[PDB]
C-alpha cells in the first residue's frame, strides 16, 4: 500500500488568510492525487482531481499542485463556508488510500459564552435518575473548562461534554455538559453548580441552583 | 527449415498501442528460444504451460508474437488470471495460456520531454475482453442514462486515453515494450 | 502449502564469501521459478539472480554476474546462491521469491511466495 | 438528477451479516467504476471495495473474503454483501462513482450507518429542559429536550415540526458509560414568548420506531 502523509492535522486561520495543506506519498503516484472537502455529517465533495484539476463548480480559490511524491492544496482566501475537514487521496495505486485529513477551523475575535443551567425535570426524577445540564452558548475559542460542584464537592467521572461544530455564520461553538446521578444520590445534596473557565471570562462564571427551590 | 523473424518483432522501431495490439503470425519456424531467454535486454521473461528452454521441443503449428506498449506497473496484468484495466479492456490472456510474456523498459525510446502521448489504452468498456480479443472502436462511452450522440461531455467519455510518458516518471509509470509468444499446440 | 525456508546470512568482510539457501516445499511439480531479491537500507526490493526450475536455467544482473552463482539440488528441493567477492554494496536484506511460472521477472508483484529475508552485511 | 443513495445500514451483532444498497440516478451503476468507502465514527475515510463496469472486483485486505459485490442492472443498484461482521467494521458506508485518471470520485451518497455491536436496541426517553430566569440572558431564553438512553444511532430532533429552525443547537450524541447514547437539543428564543408561544420538540429514533413529541413549558413552583 501507499501511505499518504497529510500535514497539518488541523489548522486555524482567519477569514481571507491563505491556507496551505501538504500531502506526501510514500511511493511515486505520478499526478493521481485527489482532494476532498467534508463537512460534519455530510458526504465528501471532490474539489481537486489529478493533482491540479479544478473540478466542476468548485470555486477558483481552491487549487492543487504537485507531481510524484509531494503535493499541495491551497485555499487562496479562507471563507466561513470552508470550515470542514479536507482529505487527500491517491487514486491510481491499489488500494486507493487517504491522507489522515486536515480539520480547518476559523479564527475570530474572542467571545465569552452565555452559561445556563437546567435542573432535572420532574419526569426524569420519577424514573430514578437526575441529569443536570449546563449550557455554554456561542463562544470562541473552543477551549473551555466546565467544573461540576455538588455542595462544593468537585465532581469527576459522572459528567460528559458535547461540542457543536463551529458555526458557518458567526464562527462560534456551543457546549453542553451533562451531570448524571441516581435519584437517591441527587436528593442527598442541595447546591448544584457548574463553574465555567474560558478566555473570554475575566474570572470563572458559576451558575447554580438549590434542589427543590423556585 | 528457417529461423523465425523475431528481429522484426523485438527490434521494431515503433510499437503498437495496447488497445490496438499488433500480432505477428509466424509459421512453424526454428528459433534458438534458449538464447532469447538468456538475453540481458529482457527484464521480464515469464512462461506458462512450458519452459523457456524446452520451447523448441514443442508440437504446434503457428506461433503468434503479440506486442504493444504498457506502463511498468501494468506488466503484472499480462498473465493468465489477471484483472485490471489492461487485462479486462485491452489485452487478455486465457487461463490455459501456453507461451511466454517478455517485457523490457523502453523509457529511453518511448518517453519525451514534455510527455509522449502517442501511446493509448482503453479506459472505459462495458464488458471484459475475451482472450486474444482486440477492440479498436472509438464510440463515445455512455456512463449515464442520457445518450451521448457522438459528443463528449459529462458522462460521455472518449473510451481511449493517452499514457503520459516522461523520462522523469517513476518506473511504475515508465513505458514498457511487451512481446507475447503463444503456440497453436496440436 | 507453499513455504520458502530461508537461511545462510551473516556478517562478512569485503572480498569474502557467503552461501545462501532457499528450501521450497509445497510445489506439486517443478513448474515454478525462484528469484533472489535484496533490499538495501532505504532502497526497494531488487532482483539479482533468477532460476527457472523446470529447465534449470540461471540468470544474473550485470553487477553480480561473475561474483554470484545460483543453482539447485533436486534431492532436498533447495536453491543455493553462492556469493563470492562480496562488496559493501551487497549489504542488504536478501529475500528469495517463487512464482507459478517458468522464468524470471524484475517486478516483485509477479511472485506470490516470499520468505522473510536473512540479513547480509559486508563491512570491515 | 445525478445521485447515489445508500441504504440498508443498521445494528447487527458481531459475526452477523448484512447487505447495503447503492441506488443511482443519472449514473448507470453497471457502466461505472463504483466504490465503497467507509468512515468509522470520528475517524478518516477508508476505501473498502471497487467494481469495474466489466465485473472485476477489488477489496481492502481488512474485508477480503467477507465482503462481496452484486449488481442489479434493472434497479440501477449496487449491493455490498457483508459477512462475519466485526466491531471494527462499524462505520458510515458510502458508495461513490470514480471517473479514473481524468477525474476523481465525483459523486457520493449521503452514507448509511452500520453498527456492529452486541448491545440491543433501546428507544430514548425525552425530558424537557425547561426555560427560566436562569435560562434567560440578553432578552433571549434557552429551552431544550434531553434525549437520553438510546441505542443505536441516530436520532433526529426538530422543533414545532420544522417551523422553528433559527437558534437550534442539537448537540452530537455521546456514548455514556452504560453503552447508551445521550443528547440534548436546545433552542434560544425571545424571553417575551415563554408564556405565550408553544414549544414542542419532535424526537424520532427510527431504529426502534420511537416517535415522541415533548412540550417544553416554563417550570411553575
Ligand atoms: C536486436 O538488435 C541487437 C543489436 O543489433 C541484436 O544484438 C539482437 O540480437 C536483436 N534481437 C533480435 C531478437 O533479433
Amino acid at each position: 500500500d501507499i501511505q499518504m502523509t497529510q500535514s497539518p492535522s488541523s489548522l486555524s486561520a482567519s477569514v481571507g488568510d491563505r491556507v496551505t495543506i501538504t500531502c506526501q506519498a510514500s511511493q511515486d503516484i505520478n499526478k493521481y492525487l485527489n482532494w476532498y472537502q467534508q463537512k460534519p455529517g455530510k458526504a465528501p465533495n471532490l474539489l481537486i482531481s489529478g493533482a491540479s484539476n479544478l473540478e466542476t463548480g468548485v470555486p477558483s480559490r481552491f487549487s492543487g499542485s504537485g507531481f510524484g511524491t509531494d503535493f499541495t492544496f491551497t485555499i487562496s482566501s479562507l471563507q466561513p463556508e470552508d470550515i470542514a475537514t479536507y482529505y487527500c487521496q491517491q487514486s491510481d495505486n491499489l488500494p486507493p488510500t487517504f491522507g489522515q485529513g486536515t480539520k480547518v477551523e476559523i479564527k475570530r475575535t474572542v467571545a465569552a459564552p452565555s452559561v445556563f443551567i437546567f435542573p432535572p425535570s420532574d419526569e426524569q426524577l420519577k424514573s430514578g435518575t437526575a441529569s443536570v445540564v449546563c449550557l455554554l452558548n456561542n463562544f470562541y475559542p473552543r477551549e473551555a473548562k466546565v467544573q461540576w460542584k455538588v455542595d462544593n464537592a468537585l465532581q469527576s467521572g459522572n459528567s460528559q461534554e458535547s461540542v457543536t461544530e463551529q458555526d458557518s455564520k458567526d464562527s462560534t461553538y456551543s457546549l453542553s455538559s451533562t451531570l448524571t446521578l441516581s435519584k437517591a444520590d441527587y436528593e442527598k445534596h442541595k447546591v448544584y453548580a457548574c463553574e465555567v473557565t474560558h478566555q473570554g471570562l475575566s474570572s470563572p462564571v458559576t451558575k447554580s441552583f438549590n434542589r427543590g427551590e423556585c | 527449415t528457417n529461423l523465425c523473424p523475431f528481429g522484426e518483432v523485438f527490434n521494431a522501431t515503433r510499437f503498437a498501442s495496447v488497445y490496438a495490439w499488433n500480432r505477428k503470425r509466424i509459421s512453424n519456424c526454428v528459433a534458438d528460444y534458449s538464447v532469447l531467454y538468456n538475453s540481458a535486454s529482457f527484464s521480464t521473461f515469464k512462461c506458462y504451460g512450458v519452459s523457456p528452454t524446452k520451447l523448441n521441443d514443442l508440437c504446434f503449428t503457428n506461433v503468434y508474437a503479440d506486442s504493444f506498449v504498457i506502463r511498468g506497473d501494468e506488466v503484472r496484468q499480462i498473465a493468465p488470471g489477471q484483472t485490471g484495466k489492461i487485462a479486462d479492456y485491452n489485452y487478455k490472456l486465457p487461463d490455459d495460456f501456453t507461451g511466454c510474456v517478455i517485457a523490457w523498459n523502453s523509457n529511453n525510446l518511448d518517453s519525451k520531454v514534455g510527455g509522449n502521448y502517442n501511446y493509448r489504452y482503453r479506459l472505459f468498456r462495458k464488458s471484459n475482453l475475451k482472450p486474444f480479443e482486440r477492440d479498436i472502436s472509438t464510440e463515445i462511452y455512455q456512463a449515464g442514462s442520457k445518450p451521448c450522440n457522438g459528443v463528449e461531455g459529462f458522462n460521455c467519455y472518449f473510451p481511449l486515453q493517452s499514457y503520459g510518458f516522461q523520462p522523469t516518471n517513476g518506473v511504475g509509470y515508465q513505458p514498457y515494450r511487451v512481446v507475447v509468444l503463444s503456440f497453436e499446440l496440436l | 502449502q507453499v513455504q520458502l525456508v530461508e537461511s545462510g546470512g551473516g556478517l562478512v568482510q569485503p572480498g569474502g564469501s557467503l552461501r545462501l539457501s532457499c528450501a521450497a516445499s509445497g510445489f506439486t511439480n517443478d513448474f515454478y521459478s525462484i528469484a533472489w531479491f535484496r533490499q538495501a537500507p532505504g532502497k526497494e526490493r531488487e532482483g539479482v539472480s533468477w532460476l527457472s526450475v523446470s529447465d534449470n536455467t540461471p540468470t544474473y544482473v550485470d553487477s553480480v554476474k561473475d561474483r554470484f552463482t545460483i543453482s539447485r539440488h533436486n534431492a532436498n528441493n533447495t536453491v543455493y546462491l553462492q556469493m563470492n567477492m562480496l562488496k559493501p554494496e551487497d549489504t542488504a536484506i536478501y529475500y528469495c521469491a517463487a512464482g507459478r511460472f517458468a522464468g524470471r521477472d524484475t517486478w516483485p508483484s509477479s511472485y506470490d511466495y516470499w520468505g522473510q529475508g536473512t540479513q547480509v552485511t559486508v563491512s570491515s | 438528477e445525478v445521485q447515489l443513495v445508500e441504504s440498508g445500514g443498521g445494528l447487527v451483532e458481531p459475526g452477523g451479516s448484512l447487505r447495503l444498497s447503492c441506488a443511482a440516478s443519472g449514473i448507470t451503476v453497471s457502466s461505472n467504476y463504483m466504490h465503497w468507502v467507509r468512515q468509522a465514527p470520528g475517524r478518516g475515510l477508508e476505501w473498502v471495495s471497487l467494481i469495474y463496469s466489466g465485473g472485476s472486483t477489488f477489496f481492502a485486505e481488512s474485508v477480503k473474503g467477507r465482503f462481496t459485490i452484486s449488481r442489479d442492472n434493472s434497479k440501477n443498484t449496487m449491493y455490498l454483501q457483508m459477512n462475519s461482521l466485526r466491531v471494527e467494521d462499524t462505520a458510515v458506508y458510502y458508495c461513490a462513482r470514480e471517473v479514473p485518471r481524468i477525474s476523481g470520485y465525483d459523486y457520493w451518497g449521503q452514507g448509511t450507518l452500520v453498527t456492529v455491536s452486541s448491545a440491543s436496541t433501546k428507544g430514548p426517553s425525552v425530558f424537557p429542559l425547561a426555560p427560566s430566569s436562569k435560562s434567560t440572558s440578553g432578552g433571549t431564553a434557552a429551552l431544550g429536550c434531553l434525549v437520553k438512553d438510546y441505542f443505536p444511532e441516530p436520532v433526529t430532533v426538530s422543533w414545532n415540526s420544522g417551523a422553528l429552525t433559527s437558534g437550534v443547537h442539537t448537540f452530537p450524541a455521546v456514548l455514556q458509560s452504560s453503552g447508551l447514547y445521550s443528547l440534548s437539543s436546545v433552542v434560544t428564543v425571545p424571553s417575551s414568548s415563554l408564556g405565550t408561544q408553544t414549544y414542542i420538540c419532535n424526537v424520532n429514533h427510527k431504529p426502534s420506531n420511537t416517535k415522541v413529541d415533548k412540550r417544553v413549558e416554563p417550570k411553575s413552583c
